């Protein structure tokens, strides 16, 4: 059972039992406001009744090309993303064909159905939460059309499901949609002609890369200058161009030029045919007026010349949509289908349309399917849904969010947090010298070991709870390395806090170990104290050997000491005779970025094929997938 | 005048005399309200005289912004009763009824309430003081979570046309409407069958958070006889009949409209179409 | 032939009218596009049976023998489309919607409607038919 703020209980399940106790359990440990339901149908998940959360709550789809039975979660703004790239697309169209009418008039082809089978029917429900009846307006706007189709015991949920049975006789499949707060009973959604109830209150802007600005201009010119009044000193503006247009046409007849040609062929049209007719040049913007060609254009400031840059009009496409998403459709629930923008965009521009999907408030709901890190740089309080790299097409789904904690470094985590997304198995390293190393020893071991699905996260100065619980969430493969660190706690001296052990315990869910003491002489310093510390972080490796197996089997792997002991262990031959020193570790630690490049540099194959079938450095045989 | 009471968007009390007023006031104020509003609420217009609701629908026009332009008794039913009975009182009940007021009366609320589960058909009140159907309208809001929701998402201020003749039943829902459900009220009342006079005199004496506002003149049983004598000379003469008048009914009035095209078999028909629903007034039908 | 296309057939139909589809791009007139079909032939002509099948309840004993099958559409200012909404019955005055589930109503079990185009690839014909052709 999963809960609706993250959460995960583990219980026994039993044969031929009833899921009753095991609710009236998870409510004991936490009835009426819960609700229970398992792959969108009432792990399990949970369903919390007033809280602050989206209105969307799944997707399921049944049958529909690809998706031979798929439950998705959702939040208001979704990101999907996966190297199933027709999952991706199917799944757009899946919401395009539920709420979308100009997609959803077209019926359903054999090619629509699962496997081409037009036995099974089609099935497309979507789970929405109106808990929060009063603080959302959005909710209002569903209720009022929706009027008797709720009923009072399931006010919280209500489903909206697409329906179709192909016909055979008539080679057409046709879409029926049902709606109701009750899943085993919904009725037809009302609608006269080609509109239904649900066209009224669900408007879905499918936002393509390659789209025309003056195309984009051209319908929504009407409402942007019809919705706004108009005082006397526009009345006369506008009449007064009218005017001018008039004079426009009437100067170009005459001119002789002009005159005389339309004279012309005036006769030569009377000779094709005796007809009383003439024929007149006029200008098409003077005869249908100013507002017919008025088209928006790039002005250079301190430059007179009007322009119509590409990357230009391409960015600004986007202020038109941000333009009307504040005031065009206040009626309704805007629901924006976002497919890889990052086509033929800057990656520059890429990072300022990610801060306008997660950082503004333009686009309430929105589903963004892209393959560039860089739109998910300022990715925060969004569900991200993941398409497995099989052809079944799994779908895993997490909500993402950053916490407090991770204000001051979110910009850096997600940068690097998002760029792993792509990834079928993320290592996670602390630094640049366990990356410097490890992109060393992969490349003359695994050199295409990023093709196949590798990819070596860092992580420094924060645990780990972030990046795993994410990439879990995802189907993502972790593997985590790490080193056993004491940390000595400001303003307390000969106490340290085994800093490596916690990270680790926090990633099993036990709490932290407390600070344990050491106690040094004052004249033991430098290498002393550092072999003091050294034989510490052993001794307390060994006390603690049943959690580091528990975390052998989570693919967490602690040093014993750091990195540089483990590696020194691998090639100790190798590692002294390069360094020309008696103590190579010692030496290695002194300047950690530049003495590893070094040792890189010197390291041999047959060294890096040792470090690679070492024991300490399985991380590297887990992360090649071997 | 009117340029005040349009830049008001409170509750207002209108207070027009001879009637010239009504119609004017209320196309004009809900055509700005529908105008200056972009929110996806809606407005509900409600007329004693189903005649009254079809005049104001043409004026407002064609929109698909789902507005109720209707009767009182068409806008419960069709608003509140209709959908969300089976919610409010199980799914016994049925939704499917025609209500009809000339047949099946009640004598009292505990028994008009389950004579109703069986009838599948709704019934007036033997009592012209209260009306059956709003009270029930008004159990359902109360008992129903859905209904009330529904309610205060679809509009966000109601237009109520000849208040004096409202019933207090009818005065108690609306009352509800604007109380706990926070809507706005734009009630109109010249200073029917069970009219209490009291609630529309006593609105304006009481009410302090509605705004009194007086229209200027120029800027009883006689009246419900001339379109059937120019009839004489069916559904146009039902419409200025009060509420939804059931074709059923319709069959069964034309009888006897018919039977009217001598003096005395005039006054006759006038006595049984008094008794469905003046000595001065017969002599006016038999002088015309 | 637009018209006659627009009223049977659904493919036509389901696109609705835009502005220009109006009188003089009169939005404010609606359009209409009423049929008038003769069913006095009941018994002699099978296909007046296909109709009267389908039609059930729509009609009247009064006029059975006439039947009215309407387009009528109103434009819609605020959304910029013009819903086609067809009515069918016995008496003109007043005509009840065709019912229908989802994209398809009963009228599209009845009216068949095969547009010849002047241009048609031989191939892209065969390759429809075929399929019922032989199974």
């Amino acid at each position: 059972v999963a809960g609706q703020d993250g959460s995960v209980v583990q219980f026994k399940i039993k044969r031929h039992t009833p899921l009753s106790k095991l609710m009236k359990a998870y409510c004991e440990r936490q009835m009426r406001q819960i609700r229970f339901r398992f792959d969108g149908q009432p792990t399990i998940d949970v369903f919390q009744q007033q809280t602050g959360g989206s209105k969307f709550s799944n997707i399921t789809i049944k049958n529909f090309r690809n998706f031979e039975k798929v439950n998705i979660n959702l939040d208001n703004k979704n990101v999907i993303f996966g190297m199933n790239d027709i999952g991706k697309t199917n799944f757009l169209y899946a919401l395009r064909f539920l709420l979308d009418k100009e997609i959803r008039k077209f019926g359903f082809n054999k090619s629509d159905y699962h496997k081409h089978d037009t036995s099974k029917k089609i099935e497309i429900i979507l789970t929405l939460d109106l808990s929060n009846y009063e603080k959302d307006e959005d909710t209002k706007k569903l209720i009022s059309v929706v009027k008797g189709a709720r009923t009072s015991a399931n006010a919280d949920v209500f489903y909206i499901a697409l329906e179709s049975k192909y016909d055979d006789k008539e080679l057409y499949g046709n879409i029926i949609l049902k709606w109701g707060s009750e899943l085993d009973n919904l009725i037809d959604i009302p609608g006269r002609g080609n509109i239904n109830a649900l066209d009224n209150v669900f408007k879905v802007i499918y936002i393509n890369p390659l789209v025309d600005l003056d195309k984009l201009f051209a319908q929504n010119k009407k409402y942007i200058f019809e919705e706004s009044q108009g005082n006397e000193s526009d009345e006369g503006i506008l009449n007064n161009i009218k005017s001018l247009t008039d004079q426009v046409n009437q100067q170009i007849g005459e001119m002789t030029i002009i005159k005389g040609f339309q004279q012309e062929i005036t006769s030569e049209y009377r000779s094709l045919k005796k007809e009383e007719v003439s024929i007149e040049l006029k200008s098409e913007m003077a005869i249908k007026g100013f507002f017919s060609d008025i088209i928006p254009y790039i002005k250079k400031d301190g430059d007179s010349n009007y322009y119509p840059g590409d990357g230009r009009r391409k960015m600004l496409s986007y202020s038109i949509y941000n333009y009307l998403a504040k005031k065009k459709y206040e009626d309704k629930i805007v629901i924006y289908l976002i497919e890889e923008p990052e086509i033929s965009l800057h990656r520059s521009m890429q990072i300022a349309l990610s801060k306008q999907l997660f950082e503004q408030s333009t686009y309430k709901y929105f589903f963004l399917s892209t393959h560039s890190p860089e739109l998910l740089y300022e990715m925060d309080n969004t569900r991200l849904i993941r398409v497995h790299s099989t052809e079944k097409v799994v779908c895993s789904s997490h909500m993402y969010n950053v916490e407090e904690a991770y204000g001051s470094v979110k910009k850096k985590l997600n940068k690097a947090l998002s760029s792993a997304l792509f990834a079928e198995r993320v290592l996670l390293i602390e630094g640049p010298s366990e990356k410097i190393l490890f992109e060393k020893v992969l490349d003359e071991v695994e050199p295409e070991y990023e093709l196949n699905g590798g990819f070596l996260l860092e992580v420094g100065g924060t645990y780990f709870n972030h990046y795993v619980c994410t990439l879990n969430d995802l189907g993502i493969t972790h593997i985590i390395k790490t080193d056993n660190d004491l940390k000595s706690k400001k303003g307390k001296k000969g106490v340290y806090e085994l800093l490596g052990l916690n990270r680790c315990l926090n990633l099993l869910g036990r709490e932290n170990l407390d600070e344990i003491t050491i106690d040094i002489p004052e004249d033991i310093k430098g290498k002393k104290k550092k072999e003091r510390l050294n034989e510490r972080k052993k001794e307390i490796f060994k006390q603690y050997k049943n959690e580091v197996g528990e975390f052998l089997g989570e693919r967490i792997y602690l040093s014993e000491i750091d990195l540089e002991n483990d590696l020194y262990s691998a090639i100790g031959e190798s590692m002294k005779r390069i360094f020309e020193n008696e103590d190579p570790v010692h030496y290695l630690q002194k300047s950690k970025l530049f003495n590893m490049v070094e040792l890189v540099n010197n390291l041999s194959t047959k060294d890096c094929f040792d470090v690679f079938e070492h024991e300490k450095f399985a991380c590297l045989k887990e992360l090649v997938g071997s | 005048s009117r340029e005040q009471i349009i830049k008001d968007g409170g509750n207002i009390l209108v207070t027009a005399g001879a009637g010239s007023g009504k119609t004017t006031i209320l196309v004009s104020k809900i055509e700005a309200d529908l105008k200056e509003n972009k929110t996806h609420y809606s407005i509900a217009a409600v007329t004693f005289t189903n005649k009254a609701a079809k005049e104001i629908e043409g004026r407002l026009g064609y929109s698909s912004r789902g507005n109720f332009i209707g009767t009182n008794d068409g806008f419960v039913e069709s608003e509140i009763i209709r959908p969300f009975i089976k919610d409010a009182f199980g799914n016994d009940y049925p939704d499917n009824f025609t209500a009809e007021y000339f047949d099946n009366q009640f004598a009292s609320y505990d028994k008009g309430l389950q004579v109703l589960k069986y009838q599948n058909i709704l019934g007036t009140y033997s009592n012209p003081k209260k009306n059956f159907k709003f009270q029930l309208a008004l159990d359902i809001l109360k008992k129903s979570l859905v209904a009330r929701q529904y309610i205060f998402s679809k509009y966000f201020k109601i237009f109520i046309d000849e208040y004096q003749d409202s019933d207090k039943d009818m005065h108690n829902l609306f009352m509800y409407l604007k109380d706990q459900l926070k809507i706005k009220l734009f009630i109109v009342g010249d200073p029917w069958r069970g009219a209490e006079p009291e609630n529309f005199n006593g609105l304006i004496e009481n009410s302090t958070d509605f705004n009194k506002y007086h229209l200027t003149s120029n800027f009883p049983n006689a009246t419900l006889l001339k379109e059937v004598i120019k009839y004489v000379k069916i559904y146009d003469l039902a419409a200025e009949i009060v509420g939804n008048l059931s074709s059923r009914e319709i069959k069964e009035i034309q009888k006897i409209i018919n039977e009217l095209l001598n003096q005395v078999l005039i006054n006759q028909v006038l006595i049984n179409l008094f008794a469905k629903l003046d000595t001065r007034e017969i002599t006016a039908f038999t002088e015309v």
